[PDB]
């Protein structure tokens, strides 16, 4: 009802992980789903070239995803890991608002940027890695709402971290990174 | 000529033999017993029924036996070589309906070995550990590190296997696994002076020459063993 | 449509944590939402007195949070940890009917007050404290629908525990205990 | 609205999980409702059989239960471990198409049946078991969503298996397993 | 005949006793004080106020003593025995509003002692874990392995317990705990040959003689110990 | 004046050096290597492709260098001390498009320190954990607790430490460490009677003189280590 925002269900490389990169080495999916006073999400990153394909070569890992978004909730592409705006599951006059998809800024604030203060301002979980010799290994899962903003053009952020901190690394070849889906929701701005 | 039930199912094999692979996942397929019977086919008298009589270690139970078709199968109890290494099992073929009396049947026998996967990490149980060279040697025995492996003996599941971590950058050590008793001997390749002080203190890490089985992975985090080496002094003159 | 009930995204103090005290000491954020046969939950504590806020000076922690609710869903204040009452996210005549947000009677019943028993009534799941050093710790969380009723005037039960079992203590100084957003499903009572 | 599909909250035996059984021996709970382009899970286990109920007198145990669904969405309760098929919380003309809550095969597509291939095609997670001492053991959880196909009538696929790796058995004696739910999301089929 | 506030209120007991279980859920009803005022009843002067003057060892604060009912409960923060075992607290009855004064007030004391649970893992101190014993001999101490245990001394939480995992097949070897040092005494059961060079090498499992508490289970995995046995070689002639 | 690419972009300092924290988040700024060309301004002929020519221990990698800007920072790989302490790396400055050839062009070295953290815990390596004491002495060596650390050398974050657990409430030890070899050193400070049979077994917990870092904490569980202590009898007479 207007009330999906995401990536597509399997979208092309869309989204870039390496540094000094200029073109999509990963694919994102990310679904954003209204459900009342809150959003249900879902995120999953899958690896698109080789250098993210042989992050897990060794045994501590950080991936991380930025998103930044204007006053409407659309992508800023400039500076977020995401390089294409999210869609509707249903199409456009104007393309769209999307405000109502973003998480709220009363509930996580944009503060001082001050260092390890508001805490409130992020959700903690775990997903998996499933080795091409079967192990599977947790990722400690981070996402970051609003709280720092990267510039003057931006309104909303979303940002995840995924960390393997294993004991011995998962792979010893190029492997396709797959994190395995995360799940989180979130008190959301009004529409 | 009308049938009558008079001959009972016989097995191909007086022993079967399979082999599974601990950790199976549930209704894995170990093997498959059989056995005939002559009457008329598509009868009841010619209709076999497969059952367990016995088992061992019998408890728990982690094999079904279709009694139609005499596969056998692992349950969703899992299978652990360090529990339980081979399974001896007597089966039963029976005539008619398939229901268990107290007839006398004929039976054989089933052997089940269990494979062995590096799922258990060495732990050294060396309980002093110190090494001890005198100066001005070479070629001699620092100390042995004595690590136990709960998988099968002899395999690269359980030999012990070793790297320097830190310590041994100025080349003073050598270490090799004694694939007998499993001891990480280190030697001197240097010799030393009492005198001069050097610290020849170091760290190593023990894993298993095959790698570690998935189940295991991430659950091990490698730790470096610190062991300390004392030296002699002796009347060397002036 | 009447299918989100909550505390309010930036709750003011309006719950009570520490025994004996008369007053809220604490943040409780909670939402429920309807979302078919079940409600998505989502549920957070922020500290707001000295006692709350150095709890985790200790190495072990325990943090228990009661609601009970009457009949037609609405708090009963005087038993309960939170001290005002849940709001439709849509505003009120005669207040409101929040019966189909409960947990279910049938899923979760209410049993013999026996010890140990059914433990088809409680939820399990894990959320974090960030400390100000910026270690993260897990904090085991228990949610347990109806089971054992506190009283003859109560019709619903959901309480909440956040567990630590702390090798050192996250904290050495007093900082705003905060518990990272846990989210939970349970099946819902007919409206 | 056609958007809840599910077992019922209290279901009697209906799923089998010991091998060679010819009737239900356990009591599954599973819930599916649609929310956007996602269905959101609900899952629980009881058991309902001495052998069961026994499981976890060993350390080491592996529950496993698969759903084969045809193409429009129903149980195919011959190759299943659910033996009714589920039901929309309201009434039915033809029964009914219920192919929008089925995982999608584009997000979660059928491949070779290769070892060790195609991790995207799971979800891992945690829940627990209450032993009847009180411990609580964690659950590691494994859902596989479509990827492999057990033979030619079957369109949709998902497994659910429940791993219980510990130093010492939860129970000496029998107790009734109960699994405490597990949620989950994925993407989902169009209707 | 009018009322006056003469007689203060005085416990019904010089000295409280009670006892608490460690990890005890938060608001556990420890124990109650009483205490009695003969003043006019329902009225102020015969309102007691229950309160905490002191406590041992003061901090933190695991005690909340309803000033109204003179109920003890337990709070949010945890009972460890192992940090803490017994509470020794004076407390205090005041009359009128309750408001704290500098007046001398009657005051009695409240002693709870903490109950101990088997909520710690047994650990071999044990540093050189060898065996020893000579050829042809019986009934000897092959070694003594030392283990410590935080939980309740002389206590089943504390007293240690063994098994074999592997390596006593052969029924040469025999273990008991001694329960006053808490020692694993294993010894020899049976006469070796150092020519036939059998390898007595051995694994064992530790525990308590009561089972772990619920809050411990699971956390514990129970790993095999190794400890290698070194034989004597003695002259005995052809 | 037409001009002529007719100098190389030369760097401001044979050598830069800079240094990073361990374990610190992805792209985080380490330093800036700079570089001039005297060439006409905003043309090719003065436009500098800073890139990495080799690097040590060159894999894996850890560092980017921005090639317009010369800024160098942290992958999406950790950094690690104990896997790799200092980093040092060859650059190189091109002209025109920056496109890599054959010419040989102008390089410096730039060197990175990685900053140690306590992110690795204590460990005793002594393998015979025994004290030892006369009767009737003072002021003698207990034992001495070896204790292994993977941080840096030296530092309070390898510095050992050490607190009585339980068994020392009689004050009959003390315990201090020796910073030059790491040990634990506890000794007597009172007499003791071989005749009373005084158990003076002790626990002790080991950690840093400094706190363990975030990344590593509630992942430790201070165990208390058990140190059992033997005493000598000697002839005293009557
Ligand atoms: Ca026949
Ligand atoms: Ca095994
Ligand atoms: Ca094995
Ligand atoms: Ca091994
Ligand atoms: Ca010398
Ligand atoms: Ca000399
Ligand atoms: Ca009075
Ligand atoms: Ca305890
Ligand atoms: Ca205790
Ligand atoms: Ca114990
Ligand atoms: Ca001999
Ligand atoms: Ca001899
Ligand atoms: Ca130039
Ligand atoms: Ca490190
Ligand atoms: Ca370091
Ligand atoms: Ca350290
Ligand atoms: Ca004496
Ligand atoms: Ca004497």
């Amino acid at each position: 009802k207007n009330n999906t925002l995401w990536t597509g269900p399997k979208p092309e490389a869309n989204c870039i992980i390496e540094y000094g990169k200029q073109n999509p080495d990963s694919k994102l999916t990310l679904i954003l789903v209204k459900n009342g006073g809150i959003v249900n999400g879902y995120v999953t990153l899958m690896g698109a070239s080789d250098y993210v394909n042989t992050l897990f070569k060794n045994k501590n890992v950080s991936i991380n995803v930025e998103l930044y978004f204007d006053a409407t909730g659309h992508i800023l592409p400039d500076s977020s890991s995401l390089k294409t705006d999210l869609e509707l599951k249903y199409k456009q006059t104007a393309d769209f608002s999307a405000r109502g998809f973003m998480p709220s800024t009363t509930a996580y604030p944009f503060v001082l940027p001050n260092a390890g203060t508001h805490n409130e301002n992020y959700i903690f979980g775990q997903c998996y890695y499933k080795a091409s010799d079967g192990a599977l290994f947790p990722l400690e899962v981070t996402v970051m709402l609003n709280k720092r903003l990267p510039d003057s053009r931006t309104s909303y952020v979303m940002t995840f971290l995924w960390s393997l901190n294993a004991g011995l690394a998962p792979e010893t070849t190029q492997a396709t990174l797959i994190t395995s889906p995360f799940t989180f929701s979130y008190i959301r701005e009004d529409d | 000529v009308l049938d009558i039930n008079d001959n009972e199912p016989v097995f191909t094999q007086d022993v079967f033999v399979g082999s599974v692979e601990e950790l199976s996942a549930a209704h894995t397929l170990v093997m498959k017993i059989n056995a005939t019977d002559a009457d008329e086919p598509n009868t009841l008298n010619s209709k076999i029924s497969y059952r367990i009589v016995s088992l061992e270690p019998a408890y728990p139970p982690v094999f079904y036996l279709n009694k139609d078709t005499g596969e056998i199968y692992t349950t969703s109890v899992t299978l652990d070589r360090e529990e339980h290494s081979s399974y001896t099992l007597t089966v039963e073929a029976r005539d008619g309906n398939g229901e268990v009396t107290d007839k006398p049947v004929k039976q054989a026998q089933v052997q089940i070995r269990i494979l062995d996967v590096n799922d258990n990490i060495p732990v050294v149980e060396n309980k002093v550990l110190e090494g001890m060279v005198e100066e001005n040697q070479v070629n001699v025995e620092v100390t042995r590190i004595k690590v136990f492996d709960a998988d099968e003996i002899g395999s690269d599941n359980w030999l012990a296997n070793f790297t320097f971590a830190s310590g041994n950058e100025g080349g003073y050590f050598h270490i090799e696994t004694d694939a007998q008793t499993n001891e990480g001997i280190v030697t001197l390749i240097k010799e030393v002076d009492y005198e001069e002080m050097k610290n020849l203190d170091f760290s190593v890490i023990v894993a298993n020459k095959a790698a570690f089985h998935k189940s295991i992975r991430s659950k091990y985090k490698p730790t470096p063993i610190p062991i300390k080496v004392k030296v002699k002094n002796v009347k060397e003159g002036i």
